[PDB]
């Protein structure tokens, strides 16, 4: 049940709300007030969603869809079968993601530490509600939500992104893949840094910071350092998924034509615009 | 409110550091560079040294010659003119060899040719700085991790470039060189195999990316909230635990139920990063060479 | 066919790295224990990996997990249920006691060494050719604590000399003591520095080091638990 070193932080205090009702554990879970939230919310959203297994007549879960409502409900309320389900089950999903965040929270007082964990989080959050909040309210239907299934909500993305051409174009795609792939790079490394030190060459001793500060300045000239690869990371991360919401929120809202279009602004400057020759001249 | 230690508040500085000597050739490494007060205010201010040597010298020669090769027909395509050279950046292309000359390295130089003087620059290039990612740790005596998880990335560029072009029986089938281009052509290559979203190595390789970022999220966030007890000195609390990687594991452990340790965390983070392009790599090689439709594949599964 | 072959490959390399993942973090605080350290009955099932033997650097030995953990300090702590998962109370000053967000662990008593085997961190003072670049230099500035009231004077920075970085502010209390602060929780500002987590009246009970000129990772453990601990403990004495 407890880690060899446990006890000593299980002490009563930090919940946000409800003084010490639900201030205890179950196992190595820790329950607290939005233990219970998150709970509720979770098993309402799953019956939700077998419910609408059944409307659809198959219990396989590569088949298994939940769709939002046709464009013609606008934002407005939908019949179940014909999309309310979907529209609960997202507000049961958000429920179930805020009151996760809320519980960091609390698991973090009682814990002394600071609150950088259910901060980044709120990314991952804010993205998913983009999709399904922020863009259909701004577009004006439920309808331009992705819908919850395995495959189908594949189908969305393809289907979307090639509505306005090839997707690649949309610059703040680009920005947010750059993270995207610029981040895994510096995990790739850090991992691969500390475990080099921590696990040198045959019975050689452990290796110092210094050593790992070293291999670097050797290789590229520059280390961060180690409170810097981890800002880096929380940095590199956020930013991510920061740009990957900036990207699909103009999407379909400010700009609705082909996004390889949109270039040629640049091309289009009147300083080179006319002279001949080139790709576009 | 209290403070975040994502930017330094105070900056301090000392004598340049020219780090640790061990069995490096101290013959190679420069001098110390300026230090920038602006990284200081992230990270380490000092910039430099660096390390030589030979590898270095011709990773780096190699690097330069393969951007210019490609840099040249850009002007080439330009007319020479800067003006159009600006306005058309990104539209330019250097492009393989027609399917027509096969893995013939006798392309004449405006319809291929130039194109594989470029790639050979890059291999080299890459290769050697591979070399020097290993030999650079060897003597320092530390482990070779980053050199087997830069294999990784390597895996997947070798494939592209070079293992299935040969494999397909020509380079036409590599990535041209260009900003746009390069982008056409991925967008391409799905189309044709059938949507790469039914390649089961594609959606793992996709959930490795999605992972390291998610991961490299919790483990930056979570340093940060134990950087008040010295958790950014990994090192240390992996030989001698703290309350730093307590706290740190205990959080996580009552949030979802189980935990790492400090040395832990970083294997499930060099893991989840080089299964992002080992899965890759291996979804792309079976594109077309085993698999010429995945969504018919995706019907069978054979 | 061979992609099948491939990808069927691939979902079983995945379970055993898994496996090889999960066993590997099971190095430390292993195996579980009831409330009363008694070993668990069900400690899940992965096995505890086979011992790993580290080599310390500057011939401070070996270190060897998973291995015998035992806390080494005493734990002021009383349960408040008869059944498990319920809050255990502190019997004291949780503050004082070290239990709780003030817990800490009983490293070494002996400090961090650089690359070179010299000590890691060391006061500004004694640290040949540092100063601070760039930023407010703290040094002097009054210290305020969460009940606005001023508790000392930070009278030097110790710096970490290997990565140039403020660790922690040295702060002269009334009586002409000092103690260490660690860097991460206090707000450096124009006219003073600000500390949120403890009162002016807890500055003193910030443990000691017994060599004026150095700091072990037991007294960090110790400072950094303290401090940190005030957050939840200090809070009746915390006004904005
Ligand atoms: C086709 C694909 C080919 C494409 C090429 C791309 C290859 C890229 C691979 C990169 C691997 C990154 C690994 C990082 C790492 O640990 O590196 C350090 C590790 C140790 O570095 P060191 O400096 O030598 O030692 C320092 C310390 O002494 C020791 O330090 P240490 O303790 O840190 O190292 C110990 C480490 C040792 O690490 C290794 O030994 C590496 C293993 C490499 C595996 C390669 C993966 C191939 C993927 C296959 C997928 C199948 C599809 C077909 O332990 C592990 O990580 C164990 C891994 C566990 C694997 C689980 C296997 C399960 C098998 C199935 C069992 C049944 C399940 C039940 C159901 O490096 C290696 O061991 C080198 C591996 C190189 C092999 C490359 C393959 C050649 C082709
Ligand atoms: C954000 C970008 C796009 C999108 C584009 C893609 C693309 C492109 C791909 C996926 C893939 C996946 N997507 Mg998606 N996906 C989106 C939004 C979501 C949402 C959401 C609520 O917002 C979720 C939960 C998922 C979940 C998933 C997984 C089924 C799968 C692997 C992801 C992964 O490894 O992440 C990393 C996270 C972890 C490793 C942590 C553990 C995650 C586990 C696997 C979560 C599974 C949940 C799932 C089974 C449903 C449970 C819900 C109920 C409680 C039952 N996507 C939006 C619309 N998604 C890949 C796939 O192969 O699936 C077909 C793929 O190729
Ligand atoms: C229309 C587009 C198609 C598609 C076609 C492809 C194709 C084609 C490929 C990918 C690939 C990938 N796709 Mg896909 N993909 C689509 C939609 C998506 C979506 C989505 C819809 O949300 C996502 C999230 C992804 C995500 C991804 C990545 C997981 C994956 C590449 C990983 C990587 O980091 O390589 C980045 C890393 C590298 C390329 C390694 C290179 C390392 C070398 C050595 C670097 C050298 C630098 C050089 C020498 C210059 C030096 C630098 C200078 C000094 C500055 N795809 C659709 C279906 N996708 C790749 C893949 O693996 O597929 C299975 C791939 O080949
Ligand atoms: C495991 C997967 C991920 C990964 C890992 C990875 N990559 C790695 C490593 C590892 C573990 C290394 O050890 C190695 C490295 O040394 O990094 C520091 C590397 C590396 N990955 C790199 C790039 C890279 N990795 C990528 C991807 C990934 N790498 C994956 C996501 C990508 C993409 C496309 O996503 C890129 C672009 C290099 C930084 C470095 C390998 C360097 C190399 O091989 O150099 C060879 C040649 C040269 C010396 C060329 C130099 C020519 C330049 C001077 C021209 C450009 C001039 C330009 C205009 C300059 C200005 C830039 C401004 C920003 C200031
Ligand atoms: C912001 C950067 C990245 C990030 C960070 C991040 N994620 C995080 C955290 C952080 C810092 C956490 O602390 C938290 C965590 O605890 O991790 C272990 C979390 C987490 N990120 C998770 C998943 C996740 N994160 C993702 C993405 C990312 N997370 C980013 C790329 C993704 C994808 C698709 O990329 C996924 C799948 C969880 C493992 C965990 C949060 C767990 C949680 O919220 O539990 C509460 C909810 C439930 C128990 C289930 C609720 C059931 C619903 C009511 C119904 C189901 C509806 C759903 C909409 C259906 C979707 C079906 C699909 C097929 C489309
Ligand atoms: C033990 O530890 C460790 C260290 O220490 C000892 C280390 O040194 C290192 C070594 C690490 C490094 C040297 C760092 C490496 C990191 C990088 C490769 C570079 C970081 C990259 C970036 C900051 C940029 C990424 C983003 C890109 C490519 C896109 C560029 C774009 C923008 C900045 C935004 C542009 C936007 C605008 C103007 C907005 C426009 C608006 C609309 C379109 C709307 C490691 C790994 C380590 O582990
Ligand atoms: C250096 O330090 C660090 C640590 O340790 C010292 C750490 O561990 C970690 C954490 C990281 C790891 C252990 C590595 C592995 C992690 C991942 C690959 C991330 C992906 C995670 C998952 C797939 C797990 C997702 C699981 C969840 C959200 C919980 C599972 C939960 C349930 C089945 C029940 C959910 C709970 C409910 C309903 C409420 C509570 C319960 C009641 C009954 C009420 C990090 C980041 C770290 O930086
Ligand atoms: C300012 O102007 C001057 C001229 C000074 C410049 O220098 C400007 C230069 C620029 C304009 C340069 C611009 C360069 C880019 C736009 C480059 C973009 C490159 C990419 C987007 C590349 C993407 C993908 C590349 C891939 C996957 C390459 C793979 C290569 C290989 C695996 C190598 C394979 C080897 C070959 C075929 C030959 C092997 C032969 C042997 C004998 C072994
Ligand atoms: C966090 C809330 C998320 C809710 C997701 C969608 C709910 C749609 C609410 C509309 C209900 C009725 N209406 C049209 C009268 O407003
Ligand atoms: C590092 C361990 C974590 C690995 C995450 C494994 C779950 C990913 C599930 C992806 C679903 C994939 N597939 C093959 C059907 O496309
Ligand atoms: C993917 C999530 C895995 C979480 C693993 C959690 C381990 C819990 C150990 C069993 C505890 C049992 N319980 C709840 C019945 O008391
Ligand atoms: C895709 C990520 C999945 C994470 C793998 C799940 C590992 C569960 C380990 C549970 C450990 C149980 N224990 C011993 C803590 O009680
Ligand atoms: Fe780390």
């Amino acid at each position: 049940a407890l880690l060899s070193f446990e006890r000593k932080y299980r002490v009563p205090g930090g919940t946000l709300v409800g003084g010490n009702l639900f201030d205890f554990w179950v196992g190595p879970f820790y329950v607290g007030f939005f233990g219970v939230a998150t709970f509720f919310f979770a098993a309402l959203g799953i019956i939700l969603i077998a419910w609408s297994a059944v409307l659809q007549g198959t219990w396989n879960p590569q088949l298994i869809s939940v769709y939002p409502p046709a464009l013609e409900y606008g934002l407005g309320g939908a019949p179940l079968a014909k999309g309310g389900l979907w529209q609960i089950i997202t507000i049961c999903a958000t429920g179930a993601f805020v009151s996760w965040a809320l519980r960091e929270v609390e698991i973090c007082r009682k814990l002394g530490i600071g609150y950088h964990i259910p901060f980044a989080f709120a990314f991952a959050i804010l993205a998913y509600l983009t999709l399904v909040l922020f863009r259909p309210v701004m577009m004006g239907a439920w309808g331009y939500a992705f819908p919850y299934g395995i495959w189908t909500h594949l189908d969305w993305v393809s289907n979307t992104g090639y509505t306005y051409g090839n997707f690649h174009y949309n610059p703040a795609h680009m920005i947010a893949i750059s993270f995207f792939f610029t981040n895994a790079l510096a995990l790739a490394l850090h991992g691969a840094l500390v475990l080099s030190a921590a696990n040198p060459e045959k019975g050689k001793e452990m290796r110092t910071p210094d050593h790992a500060a070293t291999f670097f300045r050797d290789l590229v000239g520059y280390s961060i350092g180690t409170l810097g690869i981890h800002r880096l990371g929380l940095l590199l991360s956020l930013s991510a998924v920061f740009f990957s919401a900036l990207c699909m929120i103009i999407t379909g809202t400010i700009w609705f034509d082909q996004w390889v279009d949109w270039w040629q602004w640049w091309v289009k400057l009147p300083w080179w615009a006319n002279i001949p020759g080139g790709i576009n001249g | 409110a209290e403070y975040q230690n994502i930017f330094s508040q105070v900056q301090v500085r000392g004598p340049a550091d020219l780090g640790m000597t061990e069995d490096v050739n101290l013959a190679n490494r420069s001098g110390v560079g300026p230090f920038s007060t602006l990284l200081g205010w992230f990270g380490n201010a000092q910039l430099g040294p660096i390390y030589l040597g030979s590898l270095g010298v011709l990773s780096l020669f190699s690097g330069l010659m393969w951007f210019f090769t490609i840099g040249i027909w850009f002007w080439y395509q330009a007319g020479w003119n800067p003006a159009v050279f600006l306005r058309d950046l990104f539209f330019f292309s250097l492009e393989p060899p027609a399917p027509e000359y096969g893995l013939s390295f006798a392309a004449p130089l405006k319809e291929g040719g130039l194109w594989l003087i470029a790639s050979f620059f890059m291999f080299v290039a890459v290769w050697s700085w591979w070399g020097r990612t290993y030999l650079r740790a060897q003597a320092l005596g530390m482990g070779k991790h980053t050199a087997w998880a830069f294999l990784s990335a390597i895996w997947l560029w070798m494939v592209l470039g070079f293992i299935r072009p040969i494999l397909m029986g020509s380079w036409s089938e590599a990535v041209p060189y260009g900003i746009f281009s390069h982008l056409d052509w991925t967008n391409n290559f799905s189309l044709v195999h059938g949507n790469l979203f039914y390649n089961p190595f594609h959606g793992l390789s996709i959930a490795f990316l999605y992972g390291s970022a998610l991961l490299f999220a919790m483990h930056g966030a979570t340093i940060l909230a134990v950087s008040r007890f010295g958790g950014e000195r990994e090192l240390e609390q992996i030989a001698d635990r703290g309350t730093a990687a307590e706290r740190a594991a205990l959080f996580w452990r009552w949030t979802m139920g189980f935990n790492a340790t400090m040395e832990g965390i970083h294997r499930w983070a060099i893991w989840m990063a080089v299964l992002v392009t080992l899965t890759g790599g291996i979804g792309i090689l079976l594109s077309g060479t085993v698999v010429d439709n995945w969504y018919v594949w995706g019907q069978n599964h054979g | 066919d061979l992609a099948s072959l491939a990808i069927y490959s691939f979902w079983i390399f995945l379970a055993g790295l898994i496996y090889y993942l999960q066993t590997e973090n099971m190095r430390e605080g292993y195996p579980l224990e009831n409330e009363d350290g008694t070993p668990a009955a069900n400690q899940g099932p992965f096995p505890l990996p086979k011992p790993k033997t580290f080599i310390l650097p500057h011939g401070r030995g070996t270190l060897t997990v998973p291995g015998p953990e035992s806390e080494d300090r005493p734990i002021a702590l009383a349960r408040t249920a008869v059944s498990e998962g319920f809050p255990h109370a502190p019997t004291g000053d949780p503050m004082k006691d070290g239990v709780g967000p003030a817990s800490w662990v009983a490293r070494r008593d002996l400090p961090e060494l650089d690359g070179h085997g010299h000590n890691k961190i060391k006061p500004m003072k004694a640290a040949a050719g540092f100063h601070v670049s760039a930023g407010k230099n703290p040094i002097g500035l009054p210290v305020r604590g969460c009940d606005l009231e001023i508790a000392g004077k930070v009278v030097d920075i110790w710096v970490d000399i290997p990565e140039q970085m403020a660790r922690f502010l040295e702060v002269e209390l009334k009586d002409g003591s000092t103690r260490l602060l660690p860097m991460q929780m206090v707000k450096v500002q124009s006219n003073r520095v600000h500390v949120n987590a403890l009162s002016s009246d807890l500055f003193a009970g910030i443990p000691t080091i017994k060599s004026p000129t150095e700091v072990t990772l037991l007294e960090e453990d110790k400072i950094c638990g303290y401090v940190a601990g005030g957050l939840m403990y200090a809070a009746p004495k915390r006004k904005s």
